C-alpha cells in the first residue's frame, strides 16, 4: 500500500556498506492515475 | 502557527443546535491512549525488548469553570444533567425513567482550523458555592471519544450574555432568617459507568467506549455558620440533628428549596466557634426546586 | 412541533429530510484498487 | 458533525498534478457498508485559484476536469506543469525555517452542476481551502 | 594609579589578529561600569547543651557572570571610503540582532547604503548571538572581558537632551592582561572623524510622533513631553554547581525578545488630539488593537538633516492613564508585536545624517528610504483606432491606452475581453480580433501592469460590412 | 488645556434630576488625586533548541477599580434656613 | 447648584485651630483621671471596602460590586514625659 | 513539544501513535539512537498546547546506540 | 508509518559517490505485513543538484542513474569525482558545529518516472533533501 525504499552507500560495484536509511513513500508506485483512460481506450481498440 | 487558550473557544452541540458559552472562565483537559505490553522473559532468550500494542482511547475527563450569565443559557446544563424543566424551573424527579444519560457533543475551536471534536459525552457533576465571591460554577464532564478536525459548526445567536451583578446570600426556614452565615456550597451529580464493550471482533482495531448507564443521582449541600445561641437554656439552635426541616437558600437571582431535609451538625472550636451543617433530602421529601431570575 | 431540516442538494432531486448524512465523497490522488500489472495485462 | 468541506492541497512544482473524487450513496445496513456509486452522467465540475479573497484578485489557473466513469461515480481534476509553473513564480517568497520548500499560493474552490437544469437549484460548492506550492529543483 | 577618565574602550570580534575591521574603538560618556562578583557559602554547627561548640567556616563557591554597561551619543556619519552612512558602533547593532558574521551589504541585521543605515531583526532566531571580546584600557594597564553578549539597549528619549543609547551586557570572565594586546593608536579613531561626527548630533526636542489606528485609518495628532523605549533579549547565563571547585559560567541562553516604550503627553481638546484618542479607547474596551507607530528623532524637514527613526508596524497599546500634574498629563504604554509569533517582523530602525521629509515616508512605507513606495495606477483611458467604435468582418480594431499616474510602477497595460464573445483582444498588443462568424457587441478591458488590478474598458460593435 | 486649579467637585446621590438637596459642591485643598488603571497580561513561548522561536504577545485583561482622594478643612456652620449646625460635606 | 459668597464669608469665621486641643482620659477600672498634654497624633476611620471583579476570557472584565470589611476606629497620641502627679509618668508606671 | 501542524489537513503530525519510527537524539557531545521505536502521544490544552511523546523500542528493533564525544 | 520523503546526503571530497536503493511494496492487510520486491521494469530515474531553491540557481551536478536488478527492485545513482570537485569548490566555508568536517553545498531531488502502460508516462518526486560535502585530509 505504502511502499518502502531502502537506500545504502555503494562502495564497489554490487558491494555496499551497512549504514542504511529508509524512505516510506505514502502511495504505491503501482497505484494508477488518469492512465486509466488511455488504457481503457487501447483495450477497447483491441476489442 | 501556534495555539493559545487566551483565544480558544468552546461550542456545545446538541439536538441539532449549538451553544456558544462565550463567558468561559477556565477549562482543563487531557487525552491519552491505552497500551498492552509484555516482556516475555524466556530461558531460551532473556529478551530485553518489550512487545506492545496500542488499543484504545482513554475516556477523557473535562473540567469547566463558568460565570453566571444573564440570558441564563447555562440552565441547559441542568437540563442535560437530567432535571426536568418547566420554563426556568427545574425539578428532580423522585424516580427516573432514564437508563442512559443524555449524550451530547463538543467542539473546541481555535484559529487556523486547529480544531478538536469530542463526540460522545455526558455530564457527571455540577458544583458551586455562594462563598462571598462571584459565584463560579464548576462542571465535570466525561467524554468517550475524541479526534482532531479542521472545522466546526457555527453558532452565533445562542451566545452566553453578560455576567449578572453581585448580591449576598440568604438562608431561611419558613421565613426565619438564619443568623451569622459564613458560606453555602452545593453539589449535584449524575454518577454513571461506561459499559465495557471490547471484543475479539475489535482485534487490530482501535476501540472506544460507546454507551454508559446511570448509576445514581445526588443533590447535597454544606453550610458554614458562626455558633450562636439566643439564651443559654435554648433548644432551637442546639447541636442535636434536626430532621424534617424545610430549607430555602437564595441570592437575588438564584433560588434553591428543599421541602424537607435532614441536617447533620459538626462543631469546630476554632478561634471563633464554627458550625457546619450537612444537608440532605428526606426520602418522603417533595421535589427540590431551583429557579433563576434575570437582572433588569 | 418538531421541525427537521437539511440542505437541498442538486443530485438528490427531492425527498424527505433525514437525521443523517446520505452521500459521501471520497478523495484520493491515485487509485490503489488497480495495479499496473493488471492494467498492463488487460491492454496486452 | 459538519461536512468537513475545508481541505488544503500541496502541489509539487514542475510536475503534473491530479486528483480523483468518487461520489457514493452509503447504507449502513450491515457491517460491510452498502456503498453505491452515484451516476455522474450530465454533471460538470468547475474550479479556480485566486491570489486573495477579493472582487478583483489575480487569477492563477483554471482546473482541467473530466469524468472518468459515470457509473463508478468518479470525476477527476488536474493541473499541468505549465499551470503549476505559473503558480510557482507568483506565490509568496516566505519560507519556514524547518520547512523551507513550502510556500503559500492561494485560495481554491470547487463547484459542481447538472448539465441540464433542475431549476429549483442548479449547483453546489463541493469543497474549498488553500493551496501551497513545494519548490523543486529538477526538470 | 588608574584614573577612570583615562579609560578607553576597544571591542573586537577576535582575540588575535586585530585590525581596523574586526576591532573598533568606541566613545563613552563617563558613566561606565563593569565588574565581576563572588558567591561565598558560610556554615556553622547549630548545637544545644550547656557548653556548646561555637565556631564557623566558610568557602568561596562560585562567581557570578561578569557585567558591564556604558552609554553613548547617537552619531550617524558618512563612511569616507564608501559614501555610505554608518554609526561608529555598528558592530553592536549587529551583535544585538544576528547570530552570524557582520554582513552590512545584505538586507537583515545591520545593513546600509548611501541613503541610510538600517536595522531589522529578521534573523534573530539563534540561541546565542554573535559574541564579542572587550579590551578595556586604562593608562598603561590593560584588561579584558572574554565572550560577552549584549543583553539590553535602552533609548532614553527625553525632551531636554541629546539622543543617547545606554547599553548593557554580560560575559564569562574578566581577565587582567599583562601587556598591550594591540596598538590602541593605530587601531583608534582619528580627528577627521572626531570633527566630521560632531556636525551630526541629534536634538531630542525636535522629535515628532506619528500614529495611526489600523482599525479605522484614523490619524491622531499627538505632541509628546518625554518617553522611553527599550530593546532587550533577556539573556541568561548558566553555571555549574560542582563541589571542590570554584564553578564558573559555561554558556548562555536567549529569552523572549522585547521591544517596548512609553510616551507622556498633555491632554489636548483639539480634534484628533489625545482627548479624542483617550475617549475612543476607553469608550470601546478592545481586548486587542492595532496601531502603526513611527518615532522620528530630530524630526523631518525639506532640509537634509540628521535623524533617527523607529518603526513598529503592529504595536499593541495599553489603555492610557490620566495623571494629575498641575496640567493634566496622560501616559501611553506600547509594545511592538509581530504579525505572527514566528516572524521577525517586530519593527525596524533607520539612521541618517541627511534624511528628508520624503525619505522618512519611504522608510515607513517600505523599510528603506532609497526607493519610493510602489505607486499604483488610478486611471486607464482606453482608446481605439481613429476613435472607431466598431470593427467589421475581415477587420481588426487596434486599441491603445493612456494611464495615470505616470509614476505608477508600470503604466503599460495587458488587454482582455470583459464581456461578449464576438471578439477576442490580443492581450499584449490590444488588437481586438473580431470573429467573422458572429456579429454582436463586446466590452474590451485593459489592466495596468503595475499589478493594481485597476482597469479601463471600452465598448466595441462587431459588425457586418456596410 | 485642562488646568488642575480650575477643578470643581460636585457630588450627588443621583445621576439625574440634580437639585440643591441631592447634590452638593465641595471645597478642596489642591492635593486631589483620581484615576483608573489597566491590567495587561503578557505571554511568550519558552523554547529550547538551536534556532528557537522568539516572539511574544500580550492582551489587555481587566481594569482595576477607580480610586479617588481629596482633603478638606473642617468647617461647621449654622444652616441659614433652619438654625441648625451643619458642615458642607454632611452627605459624606 | 454651587455654593455662594454669603456661605463663603460665614464659614471662614469658623476654622478650628489644632493647637488649642484638649485631651481628656479616664481609667474606668479605677475612676482615676490622668492629666495629659499632647504633642501631635492622628486618628482614622476605615471600612476596609473590597471590590470584586470577574475573570472572563474574551472580554475586558470590569468590577461588578463591593463588600464591606471590619469597621475600624483607631488613633495615636504623642506626649512629653512629665513627672507631675497623674501625669504621663504615672500612667506609664 | 509544542503542538504544531504544517497545514490543517496534514497527517504526519497528527495525534495518532506512529510505530517503527527511527529516532535520534543528540547534543554536541552526546548521541542516542533508537533504530525503531513506538510512540505514544498525550496532548495537554495548557495555555500553549503541549504534546508529550512516550518512547519505547520495538521488539524487532536493533541495538540502541549511545556515543560520547569530547570537546576540544 | 511516517510518510518520510526526505533524506539528506553526505558526499566526500576527492572520492566518487554512489548510492543503491531497493524497492519493496508492503501490504499490512495481514500480519505481520508482507514485504515484496517491486518489479522495476520500465521505470526511470533523474535528479539534479543546485545551490538554492531559487528559480535562477545554477546547477552544480546531475546524477548518473541506472537500473541494477529489475526483478529485485534494485537501482543505483552516482556522481563522478569531477562532479565532487565542483561541489567542493562551490560549497560553503561555514562548517557545522555538530561535525566540523561537513559543509553545506545545495539541494537535490531524484524525480522518478514510469512509462509502462499504454505508452504514456507519469512522474513523481520520490526523494528529496539537502546535500553536504565532508572534507578529507587524504588527497
Amino acid at each position: 500500500i505504502v511502499q518502502q525504499i531502502l537506500n545504502i552507500d555503494d562502495t564497489t560495484t554490487t558491494a555496499s556498506k551497512y549504514p542504511k536509511y529508509t524512505v516510506v513513500l505514502g502511495n504505491s508506485i503501482s497505484s494508477i492515475t488518469a492512465g486509466e483512460l488511455t488504457a481503457a481506450v487501447e483495450a477497447s481498440a483491441g476489442s | 502557527y501556534y495555539s493559545l487558550m487566551r483565544e480558544s473557544k468552546v461550542i456545545v452541540e446538541y439536538d441539532g443546535r449549538a451553544f456558544h458559552f462565550d463567558a468561559l472562565s477556565n477549562y482543563d483537559v487531557q487525552t491519552s491512549y491505552e497500551e498492552f505490553k509484555t516482556l516475555r522473559r524466556t530461558i531460551h532468550r532473556r529478551t530485553n525488548y518489550a512487545d506492545s500494542v496500542i488499543n484504545a482511547q482513554t475516556p477523557s475527563s473535562i473540567s469547566l469553570a463558568i460565570n453566571f450569565s444573564n440570558t441564563l443559557t447555562e440552565a441547559n446544563f441542568f437540563e442535560w444533567l437530567g432535571f426536568d424543566r418547566k420554563g426556568n424551573t427545574f425539578l428532580l424527579p423522585l424516580y427516573s425513567n432514564n437508563i442512559e444519560p443524555i449524550m451530547f457533543n463538543i467542539y473546541i475551536v481555535n484559529k487556523d482550523n486547529n480544531c478538536v471534536y469530542f463526540e460522545n459525552c455526558y455530564v457527571s457533576t455540577v458544583d458551586f458555592s455562594l462563598d462571598k465571591n462571584i459565584p463560579i460554577l464548576n462542571v465535570g464532564i466525561e467524554s468517550g471519544k475524541f479526534s482532531e478536525v479542521s472545522t466546526y459548526r457555527e453558532a452565533a445567536s445562542i451566545i452566553q450574555g453578560e455576567a449578572m451583578s453581585y448580591s449576598p446570600v440568604i438562608v431561611s426556614t419558613n421565613g426565619n432568617i438564619l443568623p451569622g452565615l459564613i458560606s453555602a456550597s452545593l453539589s449535584f451529580q449524575q454518577q454513571c459507568s461506561w459499559r465495557e464493550d471490547k471484543s475479539v471482533f475489535d482485534i487490530n482495531k482501535i476501540y472506544n467506549n460507546k454507551r454508559a448507564y446511570v448509576n445514581e443521582m445526588n443533590a447535597s449541600a454544606t453550610i458554614s455558620l458562626y455558633y450562636l445561641k439566643r439564651f443559654a437554656g435554648d433548644m432551637v439552635y442546639n447541636i442535636e440533628p434536626e430532621t424534617d426541616v424545610p430549607l430555602n437558600i437564595r441570592n437575588n437571582n438564584i433560588s434553591i428549596d428543599f421541602p424537607l431535609a435532614r441536617i447533620s451538625k459538626r462543631l469546630n472550636f476554632s478561634d471563633v466557634y464554627k458550625v457546619e451543617w450537612d444537608i440532605i433530602p428526606t426520602a418522603s421529601s417533595d421535589p427540590v426546586r431551583i429557579d433563576f431570575f434575570g437582572e433588569i | 412541533k418538531i421541525i427537521v431540516q437539511q440542505i437541498l442538494n442538486i443530485d438528490d432531486t427531492t425527498t424527505t429530510a433525514s437525521k443523517y448524512p446520505k452521500y459521501t465523497v471520497v478523495l484520493g490522488n491515485s487509485i490503489s484498487s488497480i495495479t499496473a500489472g493488471e492494467l498492463t495485462a488487460a491492454v496486452e | 458533525s459538519t461536512e468537513n468541506r475545508v481541505i488544503d492541497i500541496v502541489v509539487d512544482e514542475k510536475v503534473p498534478y491530479g486528483l480523483i473524487m468518487q461520489f457514493m450513496d452509503v447504507d449502513d445496513s450491515v457491517y460491510p457498508p452498502s456503498e453505491i456509486p452515484v451516476n455522474l452522467t450530465g454533471y460538470s465540475l468547475r474550479g479556480t485559484i485566486k491570489s486573495s479573497l477579493d472582487e478583483n484578485a489575480e487569477t492563477l489557473a483554471s482546473f482541467t476536469t473530466s469524468i472518468i466513469d459515470a457509473a463508478q461515480g468518479a470525476a477527476a481534476i488536474s493541473l499541468s506543469v505549465a499551470d503549476v509553473t505559473n503558480i510557482g513564480e507568483k506565490a509568496s517568497k516566505e519560507r519556514d525555517k524547518y520547512n523551507p520548500r513550502q510556500r503559500f499560493a492561494g485560495y481554491y474552490d470547487i463547484l459542481m452542476t447538472r448539465d441540464v437544469i433542475g431549476s429549483e437549484v442548479s449547483s453546489f460548492r463541493i469543497m474549498e481551502g488553500k493551496v501551497y506550492i513545494s519548490d523543486g529543483v529538477t526538470q | 594609579l588608574q584614573l577612570l577618565r583615562n579609560t578607553r574602550i576597544f571591542v573586537s570580534t577576535v582575540k588575535t589578529g586585530h585590525d581596523t575591521t574586526n576591532t573598533q574603538e568606541i566613545l563613552v560618556q563617563d558613566d561606565i561600569s563593569w565588574g565581576q562578583d563572588s558567591n561565598s557559602t558560610d556554615i556553622t554547627v547549630n548545637e544545644a547543651g550547656p557548653r556548646p561548640t561555637r565556631g564557623s567556616k566558610r568557602f568561596n563557591d562560585s562567581l557570578n557572570a561578569a557585567e558591564w554597561s556604558f552609554s553613548t551619543y547617537i552619531l550617524p556619519y558618512e563612511d569616507t571610503t564608501t559614501g555610505k552612512q554608518i554609526v561608529p558602533d555598528y558592530m553592536l547593532w549587529h551583535a544585538l540582532s544576528s547570530g552570524k558574521a557582520i554582513d552590512l551589504d545584505g538586507d537583515t541585521g545591520a545593513h546600509n547604503n548611501a541613503t541610510n543605515f538600517m536595522v531589522n531583526f529578521k534573523d534573530n532566531a539563534y540561541h546565542e548571538l554573535a559574541m564579542l571580546h572587550i579590551y578595556i584600557l586604562t593608562d598603561n594597564a590593560w584588561s579584558y572581558i572574554d565572550s560577552c553578549q549584549i543583553n539590553q539597549a535602552e533609548v532614553n528619549v527625553d525632551i531636554e537632551d541629546i539622543g543617547r543609547v545606554t547599553w548593557s551586557g554580560n560575559g564569562n570572565q574578566l581577565i587582567p592582561l599583562d601587556e598591550q594586546p594591540f596598538d590602541p593608536d593605530a587601531l583608534g579613531i582619528d580627528d577627521e572623524t572626531y570633527m566630521t561626527i560632531q556636525s551630526s548630533y541629534i536634538k531630542n526636542k525636535l522629535t515628532i510622533l506619528k500614529i495611526k489606528d489600523m482599525d479605522s485609518d484614523k490619524e491622531y495628532d499627538i505632541p509628546i513631553t518625554g518617553g522611553t523605549f527599550t530593546i532587550n533579549n533577556n539573556i541568561t547565563y548558566l553555571t555549574p554547581n560542582i563541589m571542590s571547585r570554584v564553578n564558573i559560567p559555561i554558556g548562555s541562553f536567549t529569552g523572549a525578545f522585547e521591544l517596548t516604550g512609553s510616551l507622556t503627553a498633555y491632554l489636548n481638546d483639539k480634534s484628533l488630539g489625545s482627548m479624542e484618542l483617550y475617549k475612543d479607547l476607553v469608550r470601546t474596551l478592545k481586548v486587542v488593537n492595532r496601531f502603526e507607530i513611527a518615532l522620528i528623532l530630530g524630526g523631518e524637514y525639506d532640509d537634509e538633516r540628521p535623524a533617527a527613526v523607529l518603526v513598529a508596524k503592529q504595536a499593541h497599546v495599553n489603555i492610557p492613564t490620566i495623571e494629575t500634574d498641575d496640567v493634566l498629563g496622560t501616559s501611553v504604554e506600547f509594545k511592538a508585536i509581530p504579525t505572527d509569533l514566528d516572524t521577525g517582523d517586530e519593527g525596524y530602525l533607520g539612521f541618517s545624517n541627511k534624511y528628508t521629509k520624503t525619505t522618512v515616508a519611504n522608510l515607513i512605507a517600505t523599510g528603506d528610504g532609497a526607493e519610493t513606495p510602489p505607486i499604483l495606477v488610478e486611471s486607464i483611458t482606453v482608446k481605439s483606432a481613429a476613435d472607431a467604435t466598431s470593427v467589421t468582418n475581415s477587420d481588426t480594431l487596434q486599441m491603445s491606452v493612456e494611464v495615470t499616474p505616470p509614476e505608477a510602477t508600470n503604466t503599460a497595460v495587458t488587454w482582455s475581453i470583459s464581456s461578449g464573445d464576438a471578439a477576442t483582444i490580443d492581450a499584449e498588443s490590444g488588437l481586438l480580433t473580431a470573429d467573422v462568424s458572429k456579429t454582436g457587441e463586446v466590452i474590451v478591458k485593459a489592466v495596468a501592469k503595475d499589478g493594481s488590478g485597476v482597469e479601463g474598458t471600452k465598448t466595441i460593435t462587431v459588425s457586418a460590412g456596410e
